[PDB]
């Protein structure tokens, strides 16, 4: 009734902020590790200098 | 430059009269001549459509 009560409640206040910077970090790992993928496909000019051959020029 | 009736392929800028002057034999003129001609009588498009599909 008296004891423990008062000890959990010493606890709170230290518990909640490592519980935020917990989830702050889950948020910059989630943030950190998004790249933009560039893609590259095949050029138009070989396409279009293969269709010059196949023409027999 | 389809709906004015102009060829599709792309045209050099060259003038054959002074290439018949200046080449000694005309065998690389004609074949050049018939590669260009060649070249602007072909349309070097593709279908689009198919191409993204």
């Amino acid at each position: 009734d008296i004891m423990v009560p008062s000890f959990v409640y010493n606890k709170l206040p230290v518990i909640h902020f490592l519980q935020e910077k917990r989830a702050e970090q889950k948020l910059r790992r989630v943030l950190d590790e998004t790249y933009t993928e560039w893609t590259e496909e095949l050029d138009q000019a070989h396409v279009t200098d293969a269709i010059t051959r196949s023409l027999n020029i | 430059r389809e709906e004015e009736g102009l060829p599709g392929g792309p045209v050099p800028r060259i003038n054959w009269p002074q290439e018949y002057s200046s080449f000694i034999d005309r065998e690389p003129v004609v074949a050049k001549r018939i590669r260009y001609d060649t070249l602007a009588s072909t349309t070097l498009e593709r279908d689009e459509k198919q191409i993204e599909s």
